[PDB]
Order: C-alpha cells, then structure tokens, then sequence
C-alpha cells in the first residue's frame, strides 16, 4: 500500500501521509499549495 | 515645456461615501471625490474643503489617480474625523486644524466602514478585504486583525469593549471576543448577502438582498457555547431591493425607538418599535381577533409566534425621492418631529421633516425642508465652453445648463433644457447657444437669464455637433439626420442658409480658424474636408479603424489632428491629407483633442479618466493627468491658453493652469543560553530550600530542542563533531532535563536517540575517563526512562500486530475457501 | 431539446415557466424568459396524450398511453428549507468545533471530527490529547468516545490510521489509536466490516517495519552501559 491522491474530491492528500481539506484551509494556505501544485505540473 | 497642474476643484457636492452630521438644521459633511466638503444646511454654501495636497500635475504628484474618499466617520466629542479611502488608507483629520493628524496603512481594499469606540480613543475599520482591524490613536499602530469572514464587510457593531458583532458580504453573522481575538459564533443571516446590521439593546435588526428582514435577540451574558444570537422572526418591507443601511434613534423624553431601512432604491422607509405595554395590548388584542375567527388555542399560538415582529415593529412612514439614494442619517430625534438628512446618486443633499403625533405621522409624505442644488449639476456634462473673455465657463448636461466663474467656481445662472449635447458661446460671452438630442437648437443671454430663442425643427433627429465660423455670424451644425445646416445671425433669431446632406450621420463639425476649411466626421471612419466658402469637396480622410469622434484644426490651419474610438490619435497635413503619424494615445476611446492657441502641442481626453498633454511637432506625450475618477465627457482650452478645463463622469469640474551562524555554532550558542537559565534555576532553587527566551516565549528545553530541530538531517553529524568536548557535557545535562518533561521526550524520541547516541560514539574514549560522580548519576538517569520511554513505543506497536493478525486469522477461518 | 414530438404545453407558475410533454415520455419544464430546461420529470415509459394543471401548475397530471398516471406535486420549497436546515447545521458543527480545540475539550473536539471529516483537526486532537495522556488509554472520557462509533466510522479511522502509520513521524500515533480500538471494540464484530480487512492488510508491513526500527534503538542505546561498566573501573 502507498499514500495516493484523496478519495474525496474536497481533500487534498499528499505523499506524506496527510489529508488536507479544503473548508478549513486558511486562505493564505490554499494559496501557497495552488501554487505548489503549478510548479509540480511545470515541472511534469 | 511647462507643466500644468490643477489650479481648482468644483461641481461636486455628494461622492459615493456616506453623510456625516455635526449640529451646530446643523453642518454636514460629504465627500467630494479624494476631497472632503463640509457644508451648511440653512445657507447651502461650503463651509469648508479639505485637500491633503499633492496637487495634480505635479513632478511629485503620483502619476496614479488619486484614491477617492469611501466613508466618513467624525467622533463628536473630540472633533477628529476619519477618512477612508478607495485604497484602504485610512487619514485621522483635525477639524479646527483641517489638517491630517494620522495615516493608517493596513487594509488592501477600499474601505467600508469606520466606527470610533465610545471613549474615542481606538478606532476599528472594516474594508473590502473582508478584515476588520482596530487601531489605536494614542498608539498610532493596528492593534490586531481578525480575518474570519471571506468576503466584504458590510456593517458591523461594537459599543462594548468585551464583544463585537460583524456582518459580511458572504452572509455570516460573526460574534467576536475583543480580548481573545477570536470568533466565539458564527450565524448564517440570509440565503445571499446580508447588507444592513443594526443593534439595539437585545434586539438587533438585518437585512439581506430580498425584502426579507431578519430580527434577533442578543443575550451577550447567556454563555450556554450557543445561543448568544437567536432568531426572533422576520418581516417584508415593502421595497423588493436591497437593505443599505440600519440605524436606530431614540427619543429622551418619550423612550421612543425608531430606525429606518436605506433601500438601494429611491425609497427610505422608517420603521417605530412599539412600546411593552402597546405589545401586550396588541397581543390581547389580536388573541380576541383570532378566538372570534375560531381558531384553536394551539394554532393562535403558533400564529402570536409567526406574527412575532408585527408586534414590535410598526411601519411608520416611507420617503421617496427623485433619484437614487446614495447614503441617509438622522439629524434629530423630539416628539414633535423626526428630521432626516440623505444624499442621493445624483449629486445633492436633501433635508426631510417629519412631524408626527403619537401611533403615526401627522402628513402623508414627509417634508423636504432645504435643499443644496445650485452648486452641481445631477446629470454628466457632455460640453463645455469658455467665454473669449476667459472668465466665464459654460456646462452644459441633460436637463439643465449651468454657468460658472473660474475664479470664484460658483455658479451664476441656471437654464433649464433638454438632453444637452453640445454648447458654445456667441462672441462677446452675453450669448450661448445649446444643441439637443431632439433635434432643437436653443440659444440663451446670460443678462436676461431666459431663452430667447428655440428652433424646434432644427434637424429631424439629434443635433450632435455644432461649431461657429470666427466672424460669428454663420453657425455649422451637424445632426443625425445626415445634414449640415448652415444658419445665419440676424437681429437676434436664426434663419436656415444651406443644408448638405451626407450620406452618413455626422459626429463633429469643425470649422478652420481661418474660416477657409470645414471638417466633418462620419460614422463609416472617414472625415471630410471642405471649402468654407464655396462648399467644394476638398479631402477625404481615411484610416480610422472606429468613428472619429473629435476634430481640431492648428491655428495656423496647417494642422489637422482627429481622434476616434479606437483609442487612436491621428495628425494630418492638410496641404495633402497626409498623416504625419498616428499616436496610440490612451487606453479607451478618445472623445475631445483640441489645440493649445499659437502652438501645434494639444490636448486629449479618454474613458480612461486621464487627460494628456501631446507636442505636435515632435508628437511625444509631455505630461499625464491623473485627477478623473471617470470617463471625461468634455475638454476646452482658454483662448489664451493659459489654462484647460476637463469635466468628468464624476461630476467634477476641474482647471488646468499653466505654471551567518552555522549548524554546529548556533547549537554552540542554543546550549549556553538554555542551560545557563536551567543551572541558575537550579542553584536558585537549591539556595531556598532571559530575554530572548521570553522574546520566544519558551522554555530553555523548547528552544534548544527547536534548535535541534531546524538543523537539516545531512548536517547534524558535521555539526556535531564540530562541537568540543566541554559542550558535549552541558548536551548531556541538557538531555537529563527533557527526560523529566517526558511530553517532550516522546514528541521527539527517535531525533533524541539519534544525536545522545552518536555523541556517546564520537567521544567515547574522553567520555569514560572522567570520575565525577555527578555524571555517573545522570548516565545512569538518562539511561533508565530512555528504555522505559522507548520500551513504552515497542510494547504498544509490537502489541497492535499481534492481535490484528488474529483478527486477519479470523476473518480467513470464515471468508476464506 | 425534446428527442420526440412535443404534444402539450402549458404554462406555470403564471408567466415563469412552461411545462411541456414529449413522445419520448419526458416532462420537460422550461423557463420561458430564458426559453431553458430547468428540470426534466421522467414518470413513465410509453408516449403522453394528456396533460392537466392545478394551482398555477403545484399540481401536475400526466396520463401515459399505457395508463399510467404521474402525480407530481410541488415541493421546491421543501427542498430549499431542506437545503437551508444542513447548511445551518455544518455552520454550527464547524464553529463548536474550533471553539472546543481552543478550550482543548478534546473528547468533544473528537466527534465533531468525525461528522466533518477533518483530519488535520483530528490528528491534532489525537495529537495533543496524547500529549495530555502522557501527562486507560487516552482518557476515560475519550476512551468511551472511540467505543461508541458505529461502523462506517470506525472504516474511517483505520484509513487515517493506515496514512498516519506511513510516516515514521506520525505512526506513534496511529499504532496508538488502533490499540484503543482493540481495547473498547468486539474484535470479532471488526472482522465482518466490509473492507476493514484490506485496511488491516496495509498496516502490518509498516507496523512490522517499525518493530524492526526501535528495536535498533534499544541494542544502540546499551552504548551507555558499555560506558557506565568502563567508567566504573
């Protein structure tokens, strides 16, 4: 078994092991993990 | 080449912002665009502008346009006004002084709303960016911010120190501890947005986008983890729109309670809360009403319950107004009357009256008492016009024609007309004539203040430009009707001369200073030239992308410059038609170019609410204006160019005159610091029987463990080795003292063992050639809960897959073949 | 948009809308102003002949050519009061909740956790509710907590449990709440549970791998023996 992606659509799971969801994410934080996103896809 | 800075200001008296009263019917104070005016109800003269500086024009004025005033709040007692501004700055204003005491830079957005505290002394400001923050005057600092709500914040109530409620564009009601800065409630008031909050006592009032009005009680010391806000009920007002704004008045002498609803529309409406014993008599009333129609107990019940805020509320009276109603607050509360003072959308003031006698008014419609109407202009001006004598400015707007004098910039005369388009003095300056949307063409004398004169079948459709040959005597006008008539000057009446009908509908009309050219623009693009005296096609100008909405001719009728709505200003030769260039000159369409007089430099003026200043020669933009709020309808230069004058969208007439520590050393430093606090504890401790640390607020054990903590991985070894010997010694007393707060120990057992443990290997050999006895015992200590505290970690996981393999066994025995 | 042919029509909700009925055996209601199908009934398989309103269309009749008849009633403002009530409700689960974390009533704290599906907030109450229980198993108040679930929740904290558990940072405690389960739960009944079992497949490998660390540490810490005998001679 690995950590993958989270099953629900309003979480975010990384690799780490940690579930991340979205209703009690601060602004500031969805920001920098929107932004953490785009570099990983511009990277793939 | 010299600069043009605005010299003056004028013709607005109500910006979008909210109306603050002061008594003295008493003063008010509105704002006019980045101005302040402060102005008296009884005379409806300005007492008072108040302009931070930094004048348009300028080398150091910001090539930005200034940030416009978005709320006003005064704090009676200590005179001090605040001022919020569209780019969340917020300016703390002297009244007597008229000058800026404070500057408070903390929001992001334009600013909502601004309450001073009752003691005057901290002023809490909530903007656009959804924040609220609460400053301190005497400290001139924000005190702290609190950012729960996700969207703009509509209206807010703070009358106590200990709690603060907030209300948002995203609908939530927020209830807030003052001294814990945290949200402790949290309340969902409408479906959409809520607007309108207000509160009075245990009753507080809100209004969402629908009529619906929501009413709840506040019990602030009810402390039960909820139920601090509860729903009452809710009541329709009769306006479908949006509630604006909620403010409650009460009156001394009867203990009277009134408050009105600020709709988005043309209508405030006024609401009285009834007395206790009127309620009771109410509900009595209505239980006879009910029981008489039949119905059971249960269900009057129920209904009392529905018909909940019928009871304390009462409509009392509804205002209307002409146009639009931009802000509105009480002015005075007595028994006699009630007094309401409003701005509108349009650019006025308007006082309101009401005299009632118990249950309900006296008079159906309330009273408009004063009025303050001579000073602006309700509709935007579409033409502007200056007098050969350079005195006196001509405005003209749908509805009315106004007259102002530069130097004093107060109106003279008012002339009542239909849609205005286009305005231009006669020679000599008594006379003016106006070209309307309908087609009629109007002329005006200031000595007389009437109308002399109005063709009513000047053109079929509208008259949309007009222009006057340097002589005076024959007038060009271009209509819709694709004609350009000529009319000459008579003794005065205007008789029709010729008509030239084009194949197009025309949009300006210029005739050359010489008299000798007349240059029309076209719908499809094109600009045609002609010979003023005879009437002989000359040139046709192409290459405009959009239609050409202005015209202007050199002095020396060399020079022919047109400016069209695709944001293009294009300078032609007119000896030949040729364009010497085409100039990308703003950002929107182009309405007005014109000529300073003696020069080739120009002017020009967009949508985009700046006004440029071009050299015609060698076609560079000399200078940018940024004063406009909004789109500029209009531009006139001073025959002796002296100065310029721009008019806006904004309702605003304006003058333009011519004038380190490494991983390793930083442990090094972490260990002397913990362990000098921890040992002086320690002797202060036995003796019974610093500011960084504070700075952190930690303990010695947290900050070097923190420490540890931040050093990457691939750099502890090195770091390590790097220390002598003598320091690893106050790492083992360090590492005694996490054992006994064994919170911390399991928080980072692993890291403990890792860095204890490699220490040990590092230096062994000097380690155990030492005889003290007060190391022996702390090997020994760190020793025995480190087993414990680690044999605690294998008990408990080697225990959980033991008996989890027995429970995939027993699911085998059942589901499997 | 109606597949087949469109064979009665008639206006509801006064001007608002239309109502309109296909061959296919599809009821199509429009929004005239925007000509738009707000929504699309389908209560019967064979073609429509027949169409009946009452009340301005809160009541609607449909005949199918076999028989059938569909009563459709309104309940547009059911649904929103419906919509409005959960909404009001996670509101409130969500401020108790964040309230209860600063006040640190962890045991509260836990099951609001549960019903709004947050784990940083879970882990951070399991966390620092260690921390605390540091300071049977958790707290007697907790350890109730974690025996009442029901079963879908009890799925729910072994996938956690089996994320936590990856991380050699956050498997304390995930080893850690999965005692407390075997402690307050039948572990015959966790057996039966639909899937549990591949969740408990996943965390032995890791578990196993974790006694394999650890236990390292304890032969590496006997390093403080071998200097405590050298020392003492």
């Amino acid at each position: 078994y690995n950590v993958g992606k989270a099953e629900k659509d309003g979480e975010i799971r990384l690799k780490n092991g940690v579930a991340m969801s979205k209703e009690e994410l601060t602004r500031e934080d969805k920001n920098r993990l929107r932004r953490a996103l785009k570099r990983k896809r511009s990277k793939a | 080449y010299q600069r043009f800075e605005q010299a003056a200001a004028f013709g607005v008296i109500a910006s979008n912002a909210n109306c603050v009263w002061i008594p003295a019917p008493g003063q008010l104070i509105t704002s006019a665009l980045e101005d302040v005016n402060i102005w008296d109800i009884k005379t409806g003269d300005l007492v008072s502008k108040l302009s931070d500086g930094l004048p348009p024009g300028a080398s150091d004025a910001r090539g930005a346009k200034p940030a416009e005033c978005t709320y006003l709040e005064a704090h009676k007692d200590t005179d001090l006004l605040a001022v919020g501004y569209a780019d969340g700055v917020i300016k703390v204003w002297d009244l007597m002084s008229k000058t800026v005491l404070l500057n408070f830079n903390g929001h992001k957005a334009a600013i909502t709303l601004l309450q001073f505290d009752g003691t005057g002394t901290r002023l809490i400001s909530g903007s656009k960016d959804s924040n609220i923050i609460v400053w301190d005057l005497v400290g001139e600092v924000g005190l702290y911010k609190l950012r729960s709500h996700k969207d703009s914040i509509t209206g807010f109530w703070c009358q106590g120190e200990d709690w603060l409620i907030s209300t948002s564009k995203d609908g939530m009601i927020k209830l807030w501890d003052l001294k814990t800065h945290q949200c402790i409630e949290t309340h969902i008031a409408h479906t959409g947005e809520c607007w309108g909050l207000a509160v009075k006592d245990d009753l507080l009032i809100t209004t969402g986008t629908d009529s619906q009005v929501k009413i709840w009680k506040l019990d602030i010391e009810n402390d039960k983890m909820g139920g601090k806000l509860t729903e009452m009920g809710i009541f329709e007002k009769q306006s479908k729109q949006r509630g604006l704004k909620i403010e409650f008045i009460t009156n001394s002498s009867d203990k009277t309670s009134f408050f009105y609803i600020q709709n988005a529309d043309k209508t405030i409406e006024t609401f009285r809360i009834r007395k206790e014993e009127e309620i009771a008599r109410g509900l009595k009333k209505r239980e006879k009403r009910l029981k008489e129609k039949g119905l059971t107990e249960e269900e009057i019940a129920k209904s009392i319950k529905e018909s909940y805020s019928s009871f304390i509320l009462h409509p009392f009276q509804t205002i209307r107004s002409l146009y639009k109603i931009k802000s509105a607050s009480w002015t005075t509360v007595s028994s006699s009357k009630l007094e309401l003072v409003l701005t509108t959308s349009s650019n006025t003031i308007e006082y309101y009256s009401i005299p009632y006698e118990k249950r309900d008014p006296t008079s159906p419609a309330p009273l408009k008492t004063h009025t303050i109407e001579l000073q602006g202009q309700r509709t935007d001006v579409r033409s502007i016009d200056i007098s050969d004598d350079n005195k006196l400015l001509a405005t003209a707007s749908n509805g009315s024609l106004k007259i102002w004098n530069i130097k004093t910039h107060k109106c003279i005369r008012t002339f009542e007309c239909g849609y205005a388009l286009t305005c231009k003095f006669l020679p000599g300056g008594l006379l003016v004539i106006l070209g309307t949307r309908n087609g009629e063409l109007q002329l005006f004398d200031l000595a007389s203040s009437s109308l002399l004169d109005t063709i009513e079948d000047a053109h079929d459709a509208a008259i949309w430009s007009l222009d006057l040959t340097s002589d005076g005597k024959r007038l060009v006008t271009g209509s819709a009707d694709k004609t350009v008539k000529f009319w000459d000057f008579k003794v005065l009446k205007l008789h029709h001369d010729t008509t030239l009908e084009l194949t197009d509908d025309i949009l300006c009309v210029r005739v050359s200073p010489d008299d000798r050219y007349l240059a029309i623009s076209l719908l499809d693009n094109t600009v045609k030239v002609f010979f003023l005296d005879s009437m002989k096609f000359y040139l046709s100008l192409y290459g405009h992308k959009l239609p050409v909405l202005s015209i202007d001719i050199s002095f020396d009728s060399k020079m022919i410059i047109t400016s069209s709505a695709d944001k293009n200003i294009k300078i032609w030769g007119l000896d030949f038609g040729d364009c010497h260039k085409s100039l990308f000159a703003h950002q929107d369409s182009i309405m007005n170019v014109k000529f300073l007089p003696q020069s080739h430099n120009f002017f020009s003026c967009s949508k985009d609410a700046v006004v440029k200043y071009w050299d015609g020669e060698k076609f560079e933009c000399i200078q940018k204006l940024y004063a406009h709020q909004s789109e500029v309808w209009a531009l006139a230069v001073a025959t002796d160019g002296g100065f310029v004058v721009s008019s806006s969208h904004d309702h605003s007439i304006r003058i333009w005159e011519e004038t380190s520590l490494k991983a390793g050393e930083r442990l090094m430093e972490a260990l002397d610091l913990g362990i000098a606090e921890i040992e002086g504890l320690e002797a202060y401790n036995r003796d019974m029987k610093n500011a960084v640390l504070i700075a952190v607020n930690k303990t010695p054990e947290q900050y070097i463990m923190d420490t540890l903590l931040r050093i990457r991985m691939s750099q502890l070894e090195d770091a390590l080795m790097v220390m002598p010997f003598s320091y690893v010694l106050k790492f083992l007393k360090f590492i005694d003292t996490v054992m006994q707060n064994k919170t911390l120990l399991h928080s980072h057992l692993p890291l403990i063992c890792k860095n204890l443990f490699f220490i040990i290997k590092f230096n062994h050999k000097e380690l155990v050639s030492q005889k003290n006895e007060e190391l022996k015992l702390q090997i020994n200590r760190v020793k025995t809960e480190l087993r414990s505290a680690l044999k605690s970690t294998e008990d408990d996981l080697g225990f959980n897959v033991q008996g989890l393999k027995f429970v995939k066994q027993q699911w085998n025995l059942r589901h499997n073949y | 948009g109606h597949t087949n042919a469109v064979q009665r029509c008639s206006f509801i909700n006064k001007q608002k809308q239309l109502i309109s009925c296909g061959a296919d055996g599809l009821i199509k209601i429009w929004d005239c102003s925007s000509g738009e199908c707000l929504k699309t009934l389908d209560g019967h398989n064979n073609r429509l002949w027949a169409l009946s309103t009452m009340n301005d269309g809160d009541m609607i009749v449909s005949a199918d050519a076999d028989g059938v008849f569909q009563f459709w009633k309104d309940c547009t403002e059911q649904e929103i009061e419906e919509e409005q009530e959960k909404a009001k409700l996670q509101v409130e689960q969500e401020q108790s909740l964040q309230n209860y974390m600063s006040k640190g009533d962890w045991t509260n704290a836990f099951l609001l956790a549960m019903t709004l599906d947050h784990p940083m907030r879970l882990f951070n109450v399991l966390k620092r509710a260690l921390g605390e229980s540091r300071s049977v198993i958790f707290n007697e108040e907790l350890d109730q907590a974690i025996s009442i679930l029901n079963d879908e929740q009890l799925i729910l904290l072994m996938k956690r449990c089996r994320d936590w558990n990856t991380n050699a940072k956050t498997h304390t405690i995930a080893q850690r709440t999965i005692r407390c389960i075997l402690m307050h739960h039948n572990i015959a009944k966790l057996s039966e549970i639909p899937g549990m079992v591949k969740i408990v497949d996943a965390i032995i490998p890791y578990t196993q791998r974790h006694f394999t660390r650890v236990d390292n540490l304890v032969e590496q810490s006997y390093i403080l023996d071998y200097a405590l005998v050298e020392m003492d001679k």
